């Protein structure tokens, strides 16, 4: 009745348009208006737009004059948010929001987010489809040398984000646990995930990293087991 | 042609609005009869102006208007043709030869909460005088003291729009009144809604 | 700038009565505009709990309270609980098309169970070593709160530059785990006798290091 469907996100090179939508179920979008906004990672989430009776109002944020613009499909029930000519400014996972009514006072937009969740992530950087850099991790023996052993494998400039990472392709997820990434020096993107395992499990079990970057759909499985480091 | 005129929204009312969006309506074309509207709750004010209440539905008119918003208990003596008052010159208003009916009545049932409903504002500063049906959607910071602030609606300088609260814990001055006004015009078409 | 105000962080514990608020630089709350407050989700989506005063939500605990109190809007909880550990967002409607938000006001709970962090340091293997590339991983688990700023240093001296550092992430069993980057030459790397990693969890210090000539 009111759940929303999105798609258009993804990652491209700085300056060329983008089309990205809210589609709309459950109920008529052209009935009354709504708003959406973007959420920078980690930092504080902040406004963008908000729309109107569907033919009355085109507010935008004073960053933004000149360069953004907004756009409905009454018929097939969904909004554009036509997404011009990309700046690295602009990097978050905006969402569009919900506010149907029509009898109320009009001193504002009123009638702020209620309904938010799966959505799309768009992301631009000064990047192309780069093949991921892929490593073992293989620890020595004297951090070994207790109940529980630790395994990883390291993911370098792998773009565009994300890439698919996983371990034993989904049978084993015991002790699995994956760390964010961060910007380069250079703005590039590195992540590891470590899988912890008792001791009582090296050697017997196959450790296999698998990772695949959907947009060139490179597949590597690297193998991970502890250095054999008899010296 | 007997046909209920649609005045069943006019009344029950489901929601309503603030004084500067006075909710302009436009309906025509039924068949008039306020012996629905006649006495059936207690009223507290049916003193409208220029017109016989019993002479209302023999002799019809075209072009009927009637409005409805919320005001503060103690100045609803305060709506007359020229009658001064902030409301005048800030906000909604009527002209001097005004020919028309209202009605007024206390609503505490619905219009109370436990803090007051907050959602009803008016504002308090303008320019200058309105000329009469005007509706202001004016924003902009008005000025105290020249130097205008740019948005910061700080000293020297206050925003143009306040609110009250409808504590039902009050006086009698205190309690909502709701308030509906009736206008209408002669025109040179036939006639639109009596019977 | 329009930006109104968030306050850093609140304390509390559970059980009792939490207030929270968020005053104006431009000190006029009597606006009675929309005061609506949001909660927040860290990686999912957060929903709502109040717009307008007091105007309660739907499907909503009734803990949950709050009104224009004082000079400037606040809110006031009681009978907290591990519900929703995380910040909020008051926002109020001002410019006829403007929106203001805030940054966050990082409310944590103090009951809670509490543990130390937790430190594992690997130094680059050969194989990447070969590839005229360094890049040392110095990871943290396992430690809450997640106010902890990590300094690395070549033998005995920090250095600032070439650092990534990673924000703490929830665990499955409620508690952070974080880590760190740094990318230099191996050149650089083979220059020194040792290298150490830090770490500082409310003022109590952990401390790994290695060694190049181990590896090699
Ligand atoms: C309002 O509703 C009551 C109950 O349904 C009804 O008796 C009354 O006539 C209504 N007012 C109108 C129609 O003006």
């Amino acid at each position: 009745q009111v759940q929303l469907v999105e798609s258009g996100g993804g990652v491209v090179q700085p300056g060329r348009s983008l089309r990205l939508s809210c589609a709309a179920s459950g109920f008529t979008l052209s009935s009354y208006g709504m708003h959406w906004v973007r959420q920078a990672p980690g930092k504080g989430l902040e406004w963008v737009a908000v729309i109107s009776y569907d033919g009355s109002n085109k507010y935008y944020v004073d960053s933004v004059k000149g360069r953004f613009t907004i756009s409905r499909d009454n018929s097939k029930n969904t909004l554009y948010l036509q997404m011009n000519s990309l700046r690295a400014e602009d990097t978050a996972v905006y969402y569009c929001a919900r506010g149907w009514a029509y009898w109320e006072l009009l001193p504002d937009y009123y009638y702020g987010m209620d309904v938010w969740g799966q959505g799309t992530t768009v992301t631009v950087s000064s990047a192309s489809t780069k093949g991921p850099s892929v490593f073992p991790l293989a620890p020595s023996s004297k951090s070994t040398s207790g109940g529980t052993a630790a395994l990883g494998c390291l993911v370098k400039d792998y773009f565009p984000e994300p890439v698919t990472v996983s371990w034993n392709s989904g049978a084993l997820t015991s002790g699995v646990h994956t760390f964010p990434a961060v910007l380069q020096s250079s703005g590039l993107y590195s992540l590891s995930s470590v899988v912890t395992v008792p001791s009582s499990s090296l050697g017997t079990q196959t450790y296999i990293c698998n990772v695949n970057h959907k947009p060139s759909n490179t597949k590597v499985d690297k193998k991970v087991e502890p250095k054999s480091c008899d010296k | 042609i007997t046909n209920l005129c649609p005045f069943d929204e006019v009344f029950n009312a489901t929601r309503f609005a603030s004084v500067y969006a006075w909710n302009r309506k436009r309906i025509s074309n039924c068949v008039a009869d306020y012996s629905v509207l006649y006495n059936l709750a207690p009223f507290f004010t049916f003193k409208c102006y220029g017109v016989s209440p019993t002479k209302l539905n023999d002799l019809c008119f075209t072009n009927v208007y009637a409005d409805s918003f919320v005001i503060r208990g103690d100045e609803v003596r305060q709506i007359a043709p020229g009658q001064t008052g902030n409301i005048a010159d800030y906000n909604y208003k009527l002209p001097d030869d005004f020919t028309g009916c209202v009605i007024a009545w206390n609503s505490n049932k619905l219009d109370s909460k436990v803090s007051g409903n907050y959602n009803y504002l008016y504002r308090l500063f303008r320019k200058s005088n309105l000329k009469p049906f005007e509706r202001d959607i004016s924003t902009e910071i008005y000025q105290a003291g020249n130097k205008p602030c740019n948005g910061v609606a700080g000293f020297n300088c206050y925003f143009p729009l306040r609110s009250y609260s409808f504590r039902p814990t009050y006086g009698v001055g205190h309690q909502p009144y709701r308030v509906v006004v009736l206008s209408f015009e002669l025109l040179h078409a036939p006639a639109t809604v009596c019977g | 700038q329009t930006v109104v105000t968030q306050e850093p962080s609140f304390s509390v514990s559970p059980g009792g009565t939490v207030t929270l608020t968020c005053g104006l630089s431009s000190g006029s709350v009597s606006t009675a505009y929309f005061p609506s407050w949001y909660q927040q989700t860290p990686g999912q989506a957060p929903r709502t709990l109040i717009y307008g005063t007091n105007t309660r939500s739907s499907g909503v605990p009734d803990r949950f309270s709050g009104s224009i109190l004082g000079n400037k809007a606040a809110l006031t909880i009681t009978g907290a609980q591990a519900d929703d550990e995380s910040d909020y967002y008051c926002v109020l409607y001002m410019g006829r098309g403007i929106v203001v938000f805030g940054g966050g006001t990082k409310l944590t709970v103090l009951g809670q169970p509490k543990a130390a962090p937790s430190v594992t340091l690997f130094p680059p293997s050969s194989e990447e070593l070969q590839a005229n590339k360094a890049t040392l991983v110095c990871l943290i688990s396992d430690f809450y709160p997640g106010a902890v700023t990590v300094a690395w240093k070549a033998d005995s001296s920090p250095v600032k530059a070439g650092v990534e550092t990673t924000t703490p992430s929830k665990q499955s069993n409620n508690k952070y785990a974080a880590s760190s980057y740094l990318s230099l030459t191996p050149e650089q790397w083979k220059s020194h006798r040792s290298y150490s990693c830090q770490v500082t969890h409310e003022g109590s210090t952990v401390e790994k290091t290695v060694a190049p000539t181990e590896c090699s």
